[PDB]
């Protein structure tokens, strides 16, 4: 009964997809303490909520950027979609608002930092290890891709480790609700599919594409398609030649055999039992999947938890202040959000 | 070696998105 629990999602999401939230908190009911991260877009700033004493995560974004990198309608599908989703590994959008300068979208703070840096610190994850997190990114993905969402922007940087050793998937700008193709060239470089670079036209198979990219990177501490400058990469992304470390497990090279297929009529995630062939595939033999959803499963790594507002598993950035004129910029543009 | 490779580009650190 995935089918039954899917359906009443998409039930519940199409009402708020529908009749989206909106308004529901502003600037000064925040104080702005740290930056968390900055993306190609706006910057995320640790805050406390004056009222409650809760700590969020504040994604902060100038429209005038936004208009600047065409990233009107992306930027509207990223909170319009946030907002209705519901899923245990996908991050809470606690509240949303704009002011004349900005939008802003206030997330659950996340405190355990990215994947990422735990990533590139350890160097590598054991495949046990990876194989705890792809296994979210593969029922967080039947989720969203049932409710007729691509994600496209699947990378170490976009995911947070939780206070239980979860994954929290974040940054839905890229995010985009369609049925059949699309065609934006949009994503980053060592995570796009060939179908993308190629400018096909393409769907949901790019994020299956993606895991690959992801369980690669996990286990082996290195992308599988790596280079010093976008155009190398894209080169051996379609010439289609992966090589494998030495410690990779046979189920992990096949996996990955399945997963970064050039070939949409063989890849992975993308046939006819769907997600059933990534689910049921001899790497993930040992995986309780039922369990992982239902959070029982013990994590891998739990990291240091210093209390409410420790920011000690986040790089430090620089910071700057957050300016708002005293005229409204682009309110046509962003009437909805 | 591939990871001595990887360590010594340029592409090691937090990646930006392309929309290009
Ligand atoms: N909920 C959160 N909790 C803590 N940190 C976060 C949260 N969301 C984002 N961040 C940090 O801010 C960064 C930028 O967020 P993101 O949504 O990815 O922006 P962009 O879309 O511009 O990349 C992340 O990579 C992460 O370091
Ligand atoms: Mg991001
Ligand atoms: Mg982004």
């Amino acid at each position: 009964s995935v089918k039954e629990f899917l359906a009443k999602a998409k039930e519940d999401f199409l009402k708020k997809w529908e009749t989206p939230s909106q308004n529901t908190a502003q600037l000064d009911q925040f104080d702005r303490i740290k930056t968390l991260g900055t993306g190609s877009f706006g910057r995320v700033m640790l805050v406390k909520h004056k009222e409650s004493g809760n700590h969020y995560a504040m994604k902060i974004l100038d429209k005038q950027k936004v208009v600047k990198l065409k990233q009107i309608e992306h930027t509207l599908n990223e909170k319009r979609i946030l907002q209705a989703v519901n899923f245990p590994f996908l991050v809470k959008l606690e509240f949303s608002f704009k002011d004349n300068s900005n939008l802003y979208m206030v997330m659950e703070y996340v405190a355990g930092g990215e994947m990422f840096s735990h990533l590139r610190r350890i160097g590598r994850f054991s495949e046990p290890h990876a194989r705890f997190y792809a296994a979210q990114i593969v029922l967080t993905f039947e989720y969203l891709h049932s409710l007729d969402l691509i994600y496209r922007d699947l990378k170490p940087e976009n995911l947070l480790i939780d206070q239980q050793g979860y994954i929290q998937v974040t940054d839905f700008g890229f995010a985009k609700r369609v049925k059949g193709r699309t065609w934006t060239l949009c994503g980053t470089p060592e995570y796009l599919a060939p179908e993308i670079i190629l400018s096909k036209g393409y769907n949901k198979a790019v994020d299956w594409w993606a895991l690959g990219v992801l369980i690669y990177e996990m286990a082996a501490g290195y992308p599988p398609f790596f280079a010093d400058q976008p155009i190398q990469i894209y080169e051996k992304i379609v010439s289609g030649k992966v090589r494998f470390p030495s410690h990779f497990s046979s189920d992990l090279k096949d996996l990955l055999r399945n997963l970064l297929q050039v070939d949409l009529t063989k890849r992975f995630g993308n046939l006819k039992n769907g997600v059933n062939d990534i689910k049921n595939h001899k790497w993930f033999a040992t995986t309780d999947w039922i369990a992982i959803y239902q959070r029982k499963v013990e994590a891998p790594f739990i990291p240091k938890f210093k209390g409410p507002g420790d920011t000690s598993n986040f790089d430090d950035y620089e910071e700057e202040e957050i300016r708002v004129s005293i005229n409204e910029k682009c309110g046509k543009e962003f009437t909805e959000f | 070696t591939t990871y001595a490779d990887f360590i010594a580009s340029g592409r090691t650190g937090r990646r930006a998105c392309i929309h290009d």
